[PDB]
């Protein structure tokens, strides 16, 4: 009902095409510049003086960039939003338009009369004063061009809209317009004629704050929702997944559709195709019968083949579907009944494609087999397909469809086709394979990862960008940077996931809940970025797994505080793969530091490497510093460098590293500040120690 | 120069006053673009020329009626009057082949 709240970017780049793959390191990272927006800045002056002409909506299916625009105009019609410089507004649908061919520009504003039909004359003579709504130019087969230009039709003289939009974003009828296009793939020249300069917007989804009010402003009891939240939040990968507005809505209706009559809310569900599958499971409540849903995706696939989401009811009729037949699947809600003359479609196109994807695994029992869904790892059509070939896509088909269908090889045949097709590894390419929850898949196609880095921008694109990622063999090095502090090499083992976009505390939320059976991806680096308490707490549950094989591990400058430091060093004490902590230019205390100086005693916790420089310790710290090299066995390399230590700090620590039992073999301490005795102390306890070396800055 | 038309009399009594020179009616708007565009090339030829060829303009929004009589509904179009008959008439903002056609009826 009420407009949640939605993020969008203002790339100043244009989208248009990248035939050039990506060449140099620092361009790709440049592209990919966000600064989000406001709602009521979309059409506002930008960068330079130079106003926009067409912005355009990009996003994935269902991510909103179907009521965005609608919402703007019930903004503006009840007058918050741009109630100054667009005298008139006009919604129009391409989808709609696409089943008439005759129309001009005095039907549409007859078709549009958002208010008392005013005159065309005073409409036309005032160019800038004008806003376009369309809602998916992509959704029909159109082209958008206007022939040969140079000349513009009157009013009311009959003409097709494939020619006639084109006129109208060729600035030749009212050049000077505003256009809220919207669009779900890009490469839109050869659709746009001569595009050149447009706004690109990327549409995101629901935030945690817009993620709050949707699912409290869904229900009618605080109780349900509370307990839905409660659930919501229990399943992580729900919570990653929840960010388009589809995935919410259609967990909201299963929630409800569960606590309708009598059940506890139960959903193991990771991805959307099982979500998909377990609401199709909760609409099918018994229904033995299982040819009519088969016989229904056949005539999605068909619809969605030839451009087509409104059937007619003659085309029920050929595909074998009755009057009892629709009126079950009306029932049932998979099916709505408008207030149009006889005609059926679905409630949305996303579950148009969910059962097109559905008829070609029915019937089927390359690149190129995907000519009817078309947009290879641009269409969720491919997502939907593949995730349905998964051990976990084929366990919930096979309670619906009686027939025991293929076991696995359906997909194994699958996997040379999409390693031969992922040459160009992209990012809705790793959703499309996310989507197959597979080890025994995504251990051949994957292995070729061999990136250097790339965006991430989202929960459920982090999500999906550590599930590939791990499941490779190449990766070792994962890091995480701010963007603006961008510091990395080139390494063939290196992965950037750089974000220019500020986040609330779930990056690392959701993040340190995939490093689940991990791969031999053990190196993690997450330096530079700022952290909270929760998130140093799910990192110590992370490292608390026992599946969890994190090696060597850094948190340089991400502004930690002491509370935190415990919980790291309980997290320790759970874990002995971990070899390196580095904690260097971080914000700790004495006390911070006396709780790590706790745990590295203990003959576990065999951290070989630990780096503490700038950590703003002082004396009162080096007696437990010296119980530690006293003590464990297993620290070998120990800093402490950018630190005021004093004259007491570092011989209390001469003290610790004089015992024989330290395996301690490079220290860094700082010896500028010392006194004159504290060097020759120092070079008397390197000769007794040649093992000992201590370095400096240079 | 050019000269605004605002009815059908003040059509007639340019038509007649004109006399022998060649008299060209131009259809534009004001939404269009390429009409606003030929408009100044048409106002630069009449005034290099102005002894023979005279140019009119008339506002398909003020002047439905004067269009519905001449039967022209694509934007712009020059029609050619001469001796308050028409002789030709075309459309499109072509500025060579208007350029043309006014050398030839000239
Ligand atoms: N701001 C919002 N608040 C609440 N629900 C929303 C919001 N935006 C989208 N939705 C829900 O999203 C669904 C409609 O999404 P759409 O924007 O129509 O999807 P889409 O952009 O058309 O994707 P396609 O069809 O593949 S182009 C409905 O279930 C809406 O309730
Ligand atoms: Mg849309």
């Amino acid at each position: 009902q009420k407009f949640t709240q939605l993020l969008l970017l203002q790339r100043p780049h244009p989208r248009s095409q990248d035939p050039l793959v990506k060449r140099s390191w620092p361009d790709y990272v440049e592209e990919n510049r966000g600064h989000l927006i406001e709602i009521r800045d979309l059409f506002g002056p930008g960068l330079d003086t130079q106003e926009p002409r067409i912005v355009i909506l990009q996003g994935a299916a269902g991510i909103g960039k179907s009521t965005l625009a609608r919402q703007v105009k019930e903004a503006w019609g009840r007058g918050q939003l741009y109630g100054d410089r667009f005298q008139h507004v006009f919604y129009f649908s391409c989808r709609e338009l696409a089943q008439s061919k005759v129309v001009s520009l005095a039907e549409l504003i007859g078709k549009d009369g958002t208010a008392t039909p005013a005159p065309i004359r005073q409409i036309l003579s005032r160019p800038e004063r004008l806003l376009f709504i369309l809602d998916g130019v992509d959704e029909p087969g159109w082209v958008l061009q206007e022939p040969s230009s140079e000349l513009c039709l009157h009013w009311s003289q009959p003409q097709p809209a494939d020619a006639l939009l084109g006129s109208l974003l060729g600035k030749t009828i009212l050049p000077e317009a505003s256009f809220l296009i919207t669009a779900r793939t890009t490469a839109l020249q050869n659709l746009i004629p001569s595009l050149e300069q447009a706004r690109w917007v990327e549409v995101l989804g629901f935030s945690e704050s817009s993620r709050k009010e949707y699912f409290y402003r869904y229900f009618t009891d605080e109780r349900q929702a509370i307990r839905a939240f409660r659930l919501v939040k229990s399943n992580k990968e729900l919570w990653a997944l929840c960010l388009v507005p589809w995935v919410s809505w259609l967990a909201c209706t299963c929630l409800m559709q569960q606590m309708k009559r009598k059940e506890k809310l139960t959903l193991t569900s990771k991805t959307t195709t099982t979500l998909c599958l377990h609401y199709l499971a909760q609409a099918l409540q018994a229904q033995p019968l299982g040819p009519q849903l088969r016989d229904l995706c056949s005539l999605a696939a068909e619809g969605i083949w030839q451009k087509k989401t409104l059937f007619s009811p003659d085309d029920l009729r050929k595909h074998g579907l009755d009057g009892a037949i629709i009126s079950t699947f009306l029932k049932m809600g998979i099916l709505q009944e408008h207030p149009i003359p006889l005609s059926y479609s679905f409630i949305h196109l996303c579950f148009q494609e969910f059962f097109a994807a559905m008829s070609y695994v029915l019937e089927d029992e390359k690149t190129l087999e995907a000519y009817g869904i078309h947009g290879l790892f641009g269409a969720s059509t491919t997502r939907f397909l593949l995730g349905l070939l998964s051990d976990e896509g084929e366990r919930e088909m096979e309670n619906i469809f009686h027939c025991r269908l293929s076991q696995g090889r359906n997909l194994m045949q699958w996997v040379p086709s999409l390693q031969l097709l992922l040459q160009p590894h992209s990012l809705e390419s790793l959703h499309c394979l996310y989507e197959t929850r597979n080890k025994t898949f995504l251990t051949q196609v994957m292995a070729h990862f061999e990136e250097m880095g790339m965006c991430v921008e989202t929960d459920m694109e982090l999500l999906v960008c550590t599930f590939c990622i791990k499941f490779s063999r190449h990766v070792k090095k994962l890091q995480l940077i701010e963007g603006r502090q961008h510091r990395s090499t080139w390494s063939p083992t290196m992965v950037v996931l750089f974000r220019w976009v500020p986040v609330t505390d779930a990056y690392w939320q959701i993040l340190f809940s995939v490093l689940k059976v991990t791969r031999n991806l053990k190196e993690l680096d997450l330096s530079g970025n700022s952290l909270s308490h929760s998130a140093v707490k799910s990192l110590c549950k992370t490292l608390r797994r026992p599946r969890c094989l994190l090696e060597t591990l850094r948190l340089a400058g991400c502004g930690l505080t002491a509370e935190d430091c415990k919980d790291l060093a309980f997290g320790l004490r759970a874990n002995q793969t971990l070899t390196e902590l580095d904690l260097s230019f971080n914000v700790l205390t004495d006390a911070g530091a006396k709780h790590l100086c706790q745990r590295l005693r203990q003959p576990s916790c065999k951290l070989q490497r630990l780096q503490l420089v700038s950590c703003g310790l002082t004396s009162d710290c080096c007696q437990d510093l010296a119980s530690v090299l006293s003590a464990s066995p297993s620290l070998k390399e120990l800093d402490l460098q950018q630190n005021n230590l004093d004259d007491v700090g570092v011989r209390l620590l001469c003290e610790g590293l004089r015992h024989p039992a330290c395996k301690l073999i490079r220290l860094g301490l700082d010896q500028t500040t010392l006194s004159d005795e504290m060097r020759q102390e120092l070079r008397a306890l390197e000769q007794e120690k040649p093992q000992l070396l201590i370095f400096s800055r240079r | 120069m050019s000269i605004h038309i605002k009815d059908s009399d003040d059509l007639k009594n340019r038509l007649a006053e004109a006399g022998d020179k060649l008299v060209v009616i131009d259809f534009m708007a004001t939404w269009c673009g390429p009409c606003k565009m030929i408009g100044p090339k048409l106002d630069e030829m009449a005034n290099e020329m102005s002894d023979c060829i005279v140019v009119l303009k008339v506002d398909v929004d003020e002047c439905e009626d004067i269009a519905t009589e001449y039967n022209i509904n694509s934007m712009p179009t020059f029609v050619f009057v001469k001796n308050s008959k028409k002789i030709e008439e075309f459309s499109g903002a072509n500025v060579d082949k208007l350029r043309n056609t006014i050398i030839k009826l000239k």
